C-alpha cells in the first residue's frame, strides 16, 4: 500500500545515525520510481541532511522533487507549502530563493 | 623407449624469452623460414598468375 | 503494363489478380497501422520529462505483445491461404500452350491439335514502330482466347528463366528438365506484358512476354491460318 | 538446471502444442464419406465380437464405419 | 558563455536551407533530366497507326 | 614488434581492430559497387554498355556487403572487442585460431576480386544458381574463384563460431549463469550456433557446383538426373539463417545502446529478449523455401512455408516492443548512437513488415524477383545492419580508441544517411508493386521516375560515407582523451578505461553466489 | 562521456582542409573513370 | 582476495537477477554495492 | 581515474558519489565548519557557495536546451545541397542521351496506343480518359 | 607493446596530416577499386 | 492553500491515456482506409464489370489496329 511504502521511506531517512552513503543511496533509489515523493518523505530526508551537516544536498533534494513532477506544475508549490515549517525551522533556502532555477 | 618428458619440460620452460614456435632450437628457425618463404613466395606467384589471367 | 508514376499493382486482368489486389489492400492496411504505431510509440516514449528507471515487471505486457500479433498473423494467413488453394483448384482447361525459355527469347508450342511453334524476340529500340513500347514489344505475340481457362506449361532449353505476366498474377520459373504448370484466364481482350524474372545472363532485361487476348472465334481463325 | 528446462517447457514445448492444436482445430470438421464397396479384405468377420450383436466394432461410429452389408 | 551554435546556428540553418533548395531546384528543372511524369492531363494523344 | 603484434596476434582487442579496419575498407568497395548499380539505373538506356559487367557488379556488391562488411564488423570486430570484456574473460578460448579466422578474409576477398578481373566475371547473382553458374553459361575461372572465396569465408566463420560458443559457455566467472550474461553476448552465441549449422550446408552445395563445373558430376544437371532446384534448397537452407546471422548481433548492440542512452541499468524483459533471439534462431532453419515460391513446389509445401515464416513476427515483435519499453521512463540522452538506434527500430520494423507481405506465397508470385524484394531487404538488412553498426561504432569508438568523436558532426552524419537511404529505397516499393524485375540493367520507360529518384538518393548516402571518414579523422586528429563514462556499473566493457590495456582481467572479477 | 581538452585541436580551417581532401579522395578517381566511360 | 590494491566486483544482488552490478573495490574501508548496499572488503 | 568514483550531473542520480570540489581552501573549510551551525545564520551567498562546492551544475543548468539543432539541420541541408552538385556533374559529363522513345511525338503516339489497348482501364490509366469526349477526365 | 590512446592501432596518429594521407589512401583505394575493375572489363 | 495534486504513477497515467488515444486513432484510420482504398477498389472493379461487353471492347481495339492476329 501507498501508506506502507511512505512509512518505510520516512523510517529510512529518520534513522538518527544515517550516514552520507545511505542518504545518497536513498534519494538516488527513490527518484527511480514513478512518483514524486510525499512531503513526509522529503521532510525526513531534509532532516537527515541537517544531521549530516549537508546544506547542499537539502537544496538538491528540493530540485529533484521539482524535476520528478515533469510538466505537472502544481506539484512543487504544493510540496513547498507542506515543507514550509521545516524549511523555516532548518534555515533551508529553496533553489528559487538561491537563484539556482536560473 | 624411456620417458624423457621431464627433459622436454625443462627445455620448453627455459627462461630464454623465445616464443613456443622457436623454443626447440635452430631447427624451429629453419622450418619457420621454409614455411614463411613458401607462403610469401607462393602468394607473390599467385598475384603474378592473377595478372596473367586478367588479360586474354 | 505499368504506366508512369505508378504506385501500386497493374490493374487486374484475371479473377486471381483481383483477389490478390483485395488481399494486398487488407495486408497493407495492417503494415501501415503497425509501422505508424511503432513510430508513434517511439515519439511518445521520447517526449516526457517524467521518469521511471527502476526495474519494470514484463510478464503482463508480454501476453498482449504475443497474443495480439498472433491474432493479426492469423487474420492475414486465413485469406492468404484461401487464395493459395483457389490458384491450385482443379480447373478444366480447354487449351494447353508450352513456353520454353532460351538465352534470350521465348518459344511457344501449341500442340493440342497441330504442331504450331514459333520464337518470340524483343523488338530492338531502333526497330520500334511509332508509339510502340521500349523493351516490351515482341515480333510474335502469344495469341490466346479470352474468358477461357488455359494451361501454360513452362520449361527452358538452357539456364533458368521465369515466365511472368503481372496483370494476370503469373510468375512460373522455367527450369530445364522440368515442366511447370500454371493456369491463365483473362477477363478481357487486349495486350498483356511481362518480363523474364530469373537472372539468365547478359540479356535478362531483354526477353519480354506479350499475350494477345482475342475472342475464341478469332483465336480459331488465327490457329486455322497457321497451317 | 530446472530454470533452463522450465524455459524450454514454456518457451518451446507448450508453444509447439498450441500451434499443433491450432493446426488440428482448423482442419477439423467431417469429410464426405466414400461410396460403400463390400471389399472382402475389409469388415472381416471370422468370429462374432464378444459384445453387442457380434457385428459392431468396439468403437463403431455409425457415420464412418460401415458394417459388412454397408452403412447403417 | 555563448557556444558555436549560439554564434552561428541561425546562419548555418538559413544558408544551408537556401543553398539546398536552390541547387536541387536547378538540378530538377534546368539540366534536361527526364522525369517522365504521367501523360494524364498533360499529353494530347496522337495517331500512331 | 609490429609484425609480431599485427600479423601474429593472439589478442582479442587487436584482432577486433583488424576486423573493424577490414570491414570499413570492404564497406567502401561495397558502396562503390552500389553507386555503379544506381548509376546504370539512374536514367533509361545503358551506361556501362555491357550487361554482363552490370551483373558482375550486382553479384560482387552483395558478397562484399554481406561477407566482407557486415559479418567481419559485427562478429569479428564488435564480437572480439566486446564479448571477452562483457564476461570478464582474459581473451577468447582459442586466441591463435581467432587470428586465422581474421587472416582468411583478405585471401577470400582477393579471390572475389580475381573472379571479377578474369574472363567476364561471375554475373550470376549472389545466389550463384546453376545452370547460369555452370561450366556452359559461365565457362572459365570466375565462378570457381567465387566458390573458393566463399569456402575461405565459410571456414573463417565456422572456426569463429566454434571460438565464440566455447568462449561464451566456458569462460564466464564461475558464479555467472547464462542468464546473467549481457544481451550482446547472447546475440553473438546465437549467431555463432546459426553459422556452425548453416555454413557447412552452403559448403556442401557450392562444392557440388564446383564438381559439376570441373569433375563431370551432375548434381544440378538434368542430363545426368540432377536438379537445379536441389542447389536452391542447399543454398537457401544456409541463406535464411544467414539473414538472421546478419541482424542478430545488431539486435544485441541495439539492446545495449537503447538501455545505455535511456539511462537504464537493464533492458526491459531480459528473459523475453533471450527467448526471442533463440526463437528467431530456431524458426530461421524451417522457413528457407519462401525463397522458392515460384519454382513449382506443391501447394501444401507453400502453405507450410507461408505459415512458418509468419511465426517469426511474434518473437521479433517482443524485441521491438521491449526496446520501446526500455525507452519508457528513460532520462533520454539524445546522443548520435541513440539516433542510430531509434532509426534502426523504425526502419527495421518497416522492412520486417514487407517481409510479412512477401511470406504470403500467393502475393509473392507477383512480388518475387521484383524491386519489392530489393526494397524489403535494403530496409531490414541494409539499413538495419548498417544503422546498428553505426550506432555501435559511435557508442564504442571511445572505448576502442581512447578518443571522443564530435557529437554535432556525428548527428549531421546520421541526418544525411537517414535522408539518403529512404530516398534510395522507399520508391523501390512502387517499382516492385508495378512489376519492375530485379537484376535488370535497364527498364521499360514507365519506371523512369522512381529509378531516377532512387539513384539521386544513392548519392546522398555517398556524401554521408565521405563525411563519416572525415569525422573519424577529426577524432584522431584532435586527440580528446576520454576520462569517465556513466553507467559503468551495468557496462563492464568500460571499467578498464579507454582504451583498455592490452591484457585485461589478468586478475578475474570477483562474483559470489 | 567526459574528456580532456584536445591535445592537438583541429581549427575550423584544419577541418575544411581535412573534409576537402577526404571528399576529393573519393570523388576524383571515380570521376576520372566515369568521365572516360566513352573512351572505354 | 586480490594480488593488488583493487579488484572488480560483480554483485548479483538477488538470486536470479539477470543484471550484474560492477565496480572497483579498493583497499581500505569496506565499500557497498551501489544497488543493494552489500559490504565488500579487499584482502590483499 | 576510470577505477575511482566520479562526479556526474544526471537528473536521475541527483546525489553523486563525490563532491564537485575535492580540495578546499581555508575559507571554504571555515564555511564547511560554519555549515555545522544553524543554516539560518548562513547568508544567501554562503548557501550558494556550499551548493557550488558539492555540485557543478544546478538542475536548471544541466537541463538547458541548446541551439545545436540549427547547426545539425543546416549542415545536413548544406551536404544534401552539395550532393545535387555531384548529380549535376554526373548529368553533364557521364550521362549521354536518353532513348528516342522519350521524345514528345513518340510519347503522344505511345499514349494513344496505350488508350487504344485500354491499359489499366479500371483505375490506373485508361480509366482517367473520357472515350466519349476524347479528352482526359 | 605500447599501450594507451593512439598506441593500440596499426597506424600512426602522431601527425594529423600524415594520418589524413594514410586514411585517404586507405578508404580511397577501396572506393576506387570497383571503378577500375569496371574500366578493366570494358577495355577487354 | 493548495490541495494535494496526484503525485504517484504520473508516467503510467500518461502511457494509459496515449495508448487508448492510439487505439481510437487506429480505428479511425481503419475506417478512412476501408472507404478511401479497399471499398473504393471493390466498387471500381464491380462497377467496371457490371455492364462490361468484352466483344465490344475487342471490336474497339481491333478497329484501332492493336492486334497482330485480327
Ligand atoms: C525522408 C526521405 C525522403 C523520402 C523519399 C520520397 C519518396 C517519394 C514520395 C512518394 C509520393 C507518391 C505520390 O506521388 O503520391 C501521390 C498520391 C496520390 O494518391 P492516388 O494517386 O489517388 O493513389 C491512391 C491509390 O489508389 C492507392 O492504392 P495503390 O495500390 O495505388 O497504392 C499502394 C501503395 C501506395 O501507398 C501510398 O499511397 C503511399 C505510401 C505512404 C507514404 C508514407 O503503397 C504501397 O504499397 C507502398 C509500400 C509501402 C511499404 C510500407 C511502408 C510503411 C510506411 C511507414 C509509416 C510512417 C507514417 C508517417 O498520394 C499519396 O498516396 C501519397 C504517397
Ligand atoms: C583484396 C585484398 C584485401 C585487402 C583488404 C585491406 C583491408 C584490411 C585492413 C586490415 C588492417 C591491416 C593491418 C596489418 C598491419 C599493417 C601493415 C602495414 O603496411 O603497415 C603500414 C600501415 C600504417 O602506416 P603507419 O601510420 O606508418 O604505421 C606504422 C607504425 O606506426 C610503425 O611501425 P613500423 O615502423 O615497425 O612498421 C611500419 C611500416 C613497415 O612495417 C613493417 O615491417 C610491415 C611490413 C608488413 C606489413 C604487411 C601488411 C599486410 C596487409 C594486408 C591487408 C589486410 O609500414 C609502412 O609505413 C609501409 C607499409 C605500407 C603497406 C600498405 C598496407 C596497406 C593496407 C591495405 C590497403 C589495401 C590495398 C589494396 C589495393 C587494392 C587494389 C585493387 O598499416 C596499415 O595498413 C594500417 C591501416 C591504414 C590506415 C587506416 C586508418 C583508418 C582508420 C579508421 C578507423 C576504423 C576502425 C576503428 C578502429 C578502432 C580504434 C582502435
Ligand atoms: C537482416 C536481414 C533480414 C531479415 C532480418 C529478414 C527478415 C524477414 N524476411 Fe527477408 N530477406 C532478406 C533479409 C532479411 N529478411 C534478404 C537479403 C532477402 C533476399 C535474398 C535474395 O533474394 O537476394 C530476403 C528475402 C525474403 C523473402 C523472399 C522474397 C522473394 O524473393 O520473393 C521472404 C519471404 O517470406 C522474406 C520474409 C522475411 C520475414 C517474414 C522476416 C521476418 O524475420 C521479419 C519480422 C519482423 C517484423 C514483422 C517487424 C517487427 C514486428 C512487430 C512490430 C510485431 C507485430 C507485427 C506483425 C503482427 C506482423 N524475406
Ligand atoms: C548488407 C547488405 C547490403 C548493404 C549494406 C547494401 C547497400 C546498398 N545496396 Fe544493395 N544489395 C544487397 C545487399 C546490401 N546492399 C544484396 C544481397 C543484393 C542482391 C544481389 C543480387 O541480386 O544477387 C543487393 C542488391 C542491390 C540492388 C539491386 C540490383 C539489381 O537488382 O539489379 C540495388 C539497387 O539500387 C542496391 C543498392 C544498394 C545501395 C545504393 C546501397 C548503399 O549505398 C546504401 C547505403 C549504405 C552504405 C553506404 C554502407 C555504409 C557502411 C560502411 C561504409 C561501413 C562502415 C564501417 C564502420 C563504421 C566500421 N543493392
Ligand atoms: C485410447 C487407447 C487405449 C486402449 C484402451 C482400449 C481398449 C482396451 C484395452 C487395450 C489394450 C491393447 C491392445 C489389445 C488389443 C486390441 C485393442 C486395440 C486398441 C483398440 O481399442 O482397438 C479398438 C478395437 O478394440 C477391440 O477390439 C477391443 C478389444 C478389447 C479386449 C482386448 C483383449 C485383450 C488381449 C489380451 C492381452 C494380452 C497381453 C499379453 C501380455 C504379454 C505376456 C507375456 C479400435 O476400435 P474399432 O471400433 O475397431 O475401430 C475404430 C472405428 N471408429
Ligand atoms: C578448397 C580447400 C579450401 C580449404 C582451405 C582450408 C582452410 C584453412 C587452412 C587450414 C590450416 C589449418 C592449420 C591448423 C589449425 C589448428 C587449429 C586448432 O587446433 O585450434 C585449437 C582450437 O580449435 C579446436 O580445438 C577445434 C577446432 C579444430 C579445427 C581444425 C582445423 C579445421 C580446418 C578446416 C575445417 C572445415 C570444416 C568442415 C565443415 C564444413 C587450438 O586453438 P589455439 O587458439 O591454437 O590454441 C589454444 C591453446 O590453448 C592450445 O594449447
Ligand atoms: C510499448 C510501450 C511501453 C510499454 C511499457 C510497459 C511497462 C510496464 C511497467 C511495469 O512496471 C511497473 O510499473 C509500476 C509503476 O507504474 C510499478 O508499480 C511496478 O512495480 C512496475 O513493475
Ligand atoms: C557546412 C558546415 C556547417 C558547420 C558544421 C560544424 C559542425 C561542428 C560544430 C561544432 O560542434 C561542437 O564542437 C565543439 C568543439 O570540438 C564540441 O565541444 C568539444 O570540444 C572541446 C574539447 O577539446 C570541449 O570544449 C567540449 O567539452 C567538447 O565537447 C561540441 O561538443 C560540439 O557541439
Ligand atoms: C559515383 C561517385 C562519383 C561522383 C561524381 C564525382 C564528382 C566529380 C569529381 C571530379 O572528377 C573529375 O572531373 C573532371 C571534370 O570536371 C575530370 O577532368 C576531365 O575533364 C576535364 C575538363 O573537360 C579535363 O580538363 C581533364 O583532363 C579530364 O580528365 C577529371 O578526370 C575527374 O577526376
Ligand atoms: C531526417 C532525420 C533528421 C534527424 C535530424 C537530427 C536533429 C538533431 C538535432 C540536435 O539538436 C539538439 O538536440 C539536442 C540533443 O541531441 C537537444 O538537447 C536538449 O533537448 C533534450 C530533451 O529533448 C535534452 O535531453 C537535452 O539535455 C537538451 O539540451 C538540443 O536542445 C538540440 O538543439
Ligand atoms: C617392446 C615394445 C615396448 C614399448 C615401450 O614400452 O617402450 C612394444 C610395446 C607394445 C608394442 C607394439 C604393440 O605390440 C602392437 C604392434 C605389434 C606388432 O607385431 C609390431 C608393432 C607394434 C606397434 C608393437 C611395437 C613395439 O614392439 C611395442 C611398442
Ligand atoms: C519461462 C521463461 C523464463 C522465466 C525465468 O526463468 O525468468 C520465460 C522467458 C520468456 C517467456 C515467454 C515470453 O514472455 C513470450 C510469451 C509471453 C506469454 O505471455 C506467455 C508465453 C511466452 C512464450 C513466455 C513463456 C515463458 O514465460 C518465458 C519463455
Ligand atoms: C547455451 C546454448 C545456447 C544456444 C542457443 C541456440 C539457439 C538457436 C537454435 C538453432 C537450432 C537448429 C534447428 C534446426
Ligand atoms: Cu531469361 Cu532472365
Ligand atoms: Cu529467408
Ligand atoms: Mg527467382
Ligand atoms: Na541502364
Ligand atoms: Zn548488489
Amino acid at each position: 500500500t501507498d501508506e506502507e511504502f511512505d512509512a518505510r521511506w520516512v523510517t529510512y531517512f529518520n534513522k538518527p545515525d544515517i550516514d552520507a552513503w545511505e542518504l545518497r543511496k536513498g534519494m538516488n533509489t527513490l527518484v527511480g520510481y514513478d512518483l514524486v515523493p510525499e512531503p513526509k518523505i522529503i521532510d525526513a530526508a531534509l532532516r537527515a541532511c541537517r544531521r549530516l551537516n549537508d546544506f547542499a544536498s537539502a537544496v538538491r533534494i528540493l530540485e529533484v522533487v521539482k524535476d520528478k513532477a515533469g510538466p505537472h506544475k502544481e506539484i512543487y508549490p504544493y510540496v513547498i507549502q507542506e515543507l514550509r515549517p521545516t524549511l523555516n525551522e532548518l534555515g533551508i533556502s529553496t533553489p528559487e530563493e538561491l537563484g539556482l532555477d536560473k | 623407449f624411456e620417458n624423457r618428458v621431464a627433459e622436454k619440460q625443462k627445455l620448453f620452460q627455459e627462461d630464454n624469452g623465445l616464443p613456443v614456435h622457436l623454443k626447440g632450437g635452430a631447427t624451429d628457425n629453419i622450418l619457420y623460414r621454409v614455411t614463411m618463404t613458401l607462403c610469401l613466395g607462393g602468394t607473390l606467384y599467385s598475384l603474378y598468375c592473377l595478372g596473367w589471367a586478367s588479360f586474354p | 503494363m505499368a504506366y508512369p508514376m505508378q504506385l501500386g499493382f497493374q490493374d487486374a486482368t484475371s479473377p486471381i489478380m483481383e483477389e490478390l489486389l483485395h488481399f494486398h489492400d487488407h495486408t497493407l492496411m495492417i503494415v501501415f497501422l503497425i509501422s505508424s504505431l511503432v513510430l508513434y510509440i517511439i515519439s511518445l516514449m521520447l517526449t516526457t520529462k517524467l521518469t521511471h528507471t527502476s526495474t519494470m515487471d514484463a510478464q503482463e505486457v508480454e501476453t498482449i505483445w504475443t497474443i495480439l500479433p498472433a491474432i493479426i498473423l492469423i487474420l492475414i494467413a486465413l485469406p492468404s491461404l484461401r487464395i493459395l488453394y483457389m490458384m491450385d483448384e482443379i480447373n478444366n482447361p480447354s487449351l494447353t500452350v508450352k513456353t520454353m525459355g532460351h538465352q534470350w527469347y521465348w518459344s511457344y508450342e501449341y500442340t493440342d491439335y497441330e504442331d504450331l511453334s514459333f520464337d518470340s524476340y524483343m523488338i530492338p529500340t531502333s526497330e520500334l514502330k511509332p508509339g510502340e513500347l521500349r523493351l516490351l514489344e515482341v515480333d510474335n505475340r502469344v495469341v490466346l482466347p479470352m474468358e477461357m481457362t488455359i494451361r501454360m506449361l513452362v520449361s527452358s532449353e538452357d539456364v533458368l528463366h521465369s515466365w511472368a505476366v503481372p496483370s494476370l498474377g503469373l510468375k512460373t520459373d522455367a527450369i530445364p528438365g522440368r515442366l511447370n504448370q500454371t493456369t491463365l484466364m483473362s477477363s478481357r481482350p487486349g495486350l498483356y506484358y511481362g518480363q523474364c524474372s530469373e537472372i539468365c545472363g547478359s540479356n535478362h532485361s531483354f526477353m519480354p512476354i506479350v499475350l494477345e487476348l482475342v475472342p475464341l472465334k478469332y483465336f480459331e481463325k488465327w490457329s486455322a491460318s497457321m497451317l | 538446471g530446472a530454470r533452463t528446462w522450465r524455459f524450454l517447457t514454456f518457451g518451446l514445448a507448450l508453444p509447439s502444442v498450441a500451434l499443433c492444436t491450432l493446426n488440428s482445430w482448423l482442419h477439423s470438421g467431417h469429410r464426405e464419406r466414400p461410396a460403400f464397396i463390400p471389399y472382402h479384405h475389409l469388415r472381416i468377420r471370422t468370429k462374432p465380437f464378444s459384445w453387442g450383436d457380434g457385428n459392431h466394432t468396439f468403437f463403431h461410429n455409425p457415420r464412418v464405419n460401415p458394417l459388412p452389408t454397408g452403412y447403417e | 558563455a555563448p557556444d558555436f551554435h549560439d554564434k552561428y546556428g541561425n546562419a548555418v540553418l538559413a544558408s544551408g536551407a537556401t543553398f539546398c533548395v536552390a541547387v536541387w531546384v536547378y538540378m530538377a528543372t534546368q539540366i534536361g533530366i527526364e522525369w517522365n511524369p504521367s501523360p494524364v492531363g498533360r499529353v494530347t494523344p496522337k495517331e500512331w497507326r | 614488434m609490429f609484425i609480431n603484434r599485427w600479423l601474429f596476434s593472439t589478442n582479442h582487442k587487436d584482432i577486433g581492430t583488424l576486423y573493424l579496419l577490414f570491414g570499413a575498407w570492404a564497406g567502401m568497395v561495397g558502396t562503390a559497387l552500389s553507386l555503379l548499380i544506381r548509376a546504370e539505373l539512374g536514367q533509361p538506356g545503358t551506361l556501362l554498355g555491357d550487361d554482363q559487367i552490370y551483373n558482375v557488379v550486382v553479384t560482387a556488391h552483395a558478397f562484399v556487403m554481406i561477407f566482407f562488411m557486415v559479418m567481419p564488423i559485427m562478429i569479428g570486430g564488435f564480437g572480439n572487442w566486446l564479448v571477452p570484456l562483457m564476461i570478464g574473460a582474459p581473451d577468447m578460448a582459442f586466441p591463435r585460431m581467432n587470428n586465422m579466422s581474421f587472416w582468411l578474409l583478405p585471401p577470400s576477398f582477393l579471390l572475389l576480386l580475381a573472379s571479377s578481373m578474369v574472363e567476364a566475371g561471375a554475373g550470376t547473382g549472389w545466389t550463384v544458381y546453376p545452370p547460369l553458374a555452370g561450366n556452359l553459361a559461365h565457362a572459365g575461372a570466375s565462378v570457381d574463384l567465387t566458390i573458393f572465396s566463399l569456402h575461405l569465408a565459410g571456414v573463417s566463420s565456422i572456426l569463429g563460431a566454434i571460438n565464440f560458443i566455447t568462449t561464451i559457455i566456458n569462460m564466464k566467472p564461475p558464479a555467472m549463469s547464462q542468464y546473467q550474461t549481457p544481451l550482446f553476448v547472447w546475440s553473438v552465441m546465437i549467431t555463432a550456433v546459426l553459422l556452425l549449422l548453416s555454413l557447412p550446408v552452403l559448403a556442401a552445395g557450392i562444392t557440388m557446383l564446383l564438381t559439376d563445373r570441373n569433375l563431370n558430376t551432375t548434381f544440378f544437371d538434368p542430363a545426368g538426373g540432377g536438379d537445379p532446384i536441389l542447389y536452391q534448397h542447399l543454398f537457401w537452407f544456409f541463406g535464411h539463417p544467414e539473414v538472421y546471422i546478419l541482424i542478430l548481433p545488431g539486435f544485441g548492440m541495439i539492446s545495449h545502446i537503447v538501455t545505455y542512452y535511456s539511462g537504464k541499468k537493464e533492458p526491459f524483459g531480459y528473459m523475453g529478449m533471450v527467448w526471442a533471439m533463440m526463437s528467431i534462431g530456431f524458426l530461421g532453419f524451417i522457413v528457407w523455401a519462401h525463397h522458392m515460391f515460384t519454382v513449382g513446389m506443391d501447394v501444401d509445401t507453400r502453405a507450410y512455408f507461408t505459415s512458418a515464416t509468419m511465426i517469426i513476427a511474434i518473437p521479433t515483435g517482443v524485441k521491438v516492443f521491449s526496446w520501446l519499453a526500455t525507452l519508457h521512463g528513460g532520462n533520454i540522452k539524445w546522443s548520435p548512437a541513440m539516433m542510430w538506434a531509434l532509426g534502426f527500430i523504425f526502419l527495421f520494423t518497416v522492412g520486417g513488415l514487407t517481409g510479412i507481405v512477401l511470406a504470403n506465397s500467393s502475393l509473392d508470385i507477383v512480388l518475387h524477383d521484383t524491386y519489392y524484394v530489393v526494397a524489403h531487404f535494403h530496409y531490414v538488412l541494409s539499413m538495419g545492419a548498417v544503422f546498428a553498426i553505426m550506432g555501435g561504432f559511435v557508442h564504442w569508438f571511445p572505448l576502442f580508441s581512447g578518443y571522443t568523436l564530435n557529437d554535432t558532426w556525428a548527428k549531421i552524419h546520421f541526418a544525411i544517411m537517414f535522408v539518403g537511404v529512404n530516398m534510395t529505397f522507399f520508391p523501390q516499393h512502387f517499382l516492385g508493386l508495378s512489376g519492375m524485375p530485379r537484376r535488370y540493367s535497364d527498364y521499360p520507360d514507365a519506371y523512369t521516375m522512381w529509378n531516377t529518384i532512387s539513384s539521386m538518393g544513392s548519392f546522398i548516402s555517398l556524401t554521408a560515407v565521405m563525411l563519416m571518414v572525415f569525422i573519424i579523422w577529426e577524432a584522431f586528429a584532435s586527440k580528446r582523451e576520454v576520462l569517465t563514462v556513466d553507467l559503468t556499473t551495468t557496462n563492464l566493457e568500460w571499467l578498464n578505461g579507454c582504451p583498455p590495456p592490452y591484457h585485461t582481467f589478468e586478475e578475474p572479477t570477483y562474483v559470489n553466489l | 562521456i567526459t574528456a580532456k581538452p584536445a591535445k592537438t585541436p583541429t581549427s575550423p580551417k584544419e577541418q575544411a582542409i581535412g573534409l576537402s581532401v577526404t571528399f576529393l579522395s573519393f570523388l576524383l578517381p571515380a570521376g576520372w573513370v566515369l568521365y572516360h566511360l566513352d573512351n572505354y | 582476495p586480490s594480488i593488488t590494491n583493487k579488484r572488480i566486483v560483480g554483485c548479483i544482488c538477488e538470486e536470479d537477477n539477470s543484471t550484474v552490478i560492477w565496480f572497483w573495490l579498493h583497499k581500505g574501508e569496506a565499500q557497498r554495492c551501489p544497488s543493494c548496499g552489500t559490504h565488500y572488503k579487499l584482502v590483499p | 581515474d576510470y577505477a575511482l568514483p566520479s562526479y556526474v550531473d544526471r537528473r536521475d542520480y541527483p546525489l553523486p558519489d563525490v563532491a564537485h570540489v575535492k580540495n578546499l581552501s581555508a575559507s571554504q573549510k571555515a564555511l564547511k565548519e560554519k555549515e555545522k551551525a544553524s543554516w539560518s545564520s548562513l547568508s544567501i551567498d554562503e548557501k550558494v557557495e556550499l551548493y557550488r562546492l558539492k555540485f557543478k551544475e544546478s538542475f536548471a543548468e544541466m537541463n538547458r536546451s541548446t541551439n545545436e539543432w540549427k547547426t545539425v539541420v543546416g549542415a545536413a541541408m548544406f551536404f544534401i545541397g552539395f550532393t545535387a552538385l555531384l548529380l549535376i556533374w554526373e548529368k553533364h559529363y557521364v550521362y549521354g542521351p536518353i532513348p528516342h522513345t522519350f521524345e514528345e511525338e513518340w510519347v503522344a503516339k505511345q499514349t494513344k496506343r496505350m488508350l487504344d489497348m485500354k491499359v489499366a482501364p479500371i483505375q490506373g490509366f485508361s480509366a482517367k480518359w473520357d472515350y466519349d469526349k476524347n479528352e482526359w477526365k | 607493446y605500447e599501450e594507451g590512446p593512439g598506441k593500440n592501432i596499426p597506424f600512426s596518429v602522431e601527425n594529423k596530416w600524415r594520418l589524413l594521407a594514410m586514411m585517404t589512401l586507405f578508404f580511397g583505394s577501396g572506393f576506387a577499386a570497383p571503378f577500375f575493375i569496371v574500366r578493366h572489363q570494358l577495355l577487354k | 492553500a493548495l490541495a494535494k495534486p496526484q503525485m504517484r504513477g504520473l508516467l503510467a497515467r500518461r502511457l494509459r491515456f496515449h495508448i487508448v488515444g492510439a487505439f481510437m486513432v487506429s480505428l479511425g484510420f481503419a475506417t478512412f482506409y476501408k472507404f478511401a482504398v479497399a471499398e473504393k477498389r471493390k466498387k471500381a472493379y464491380a462497377d467496371f464489370y457490371r455492364n462490361y461487353d468484352s466483344m465490344k471492347d475487342f471490336e474497339e481495339m481491333r478497329k484501332a489496329g492493336i492486334f497482330q492476329s485480327a
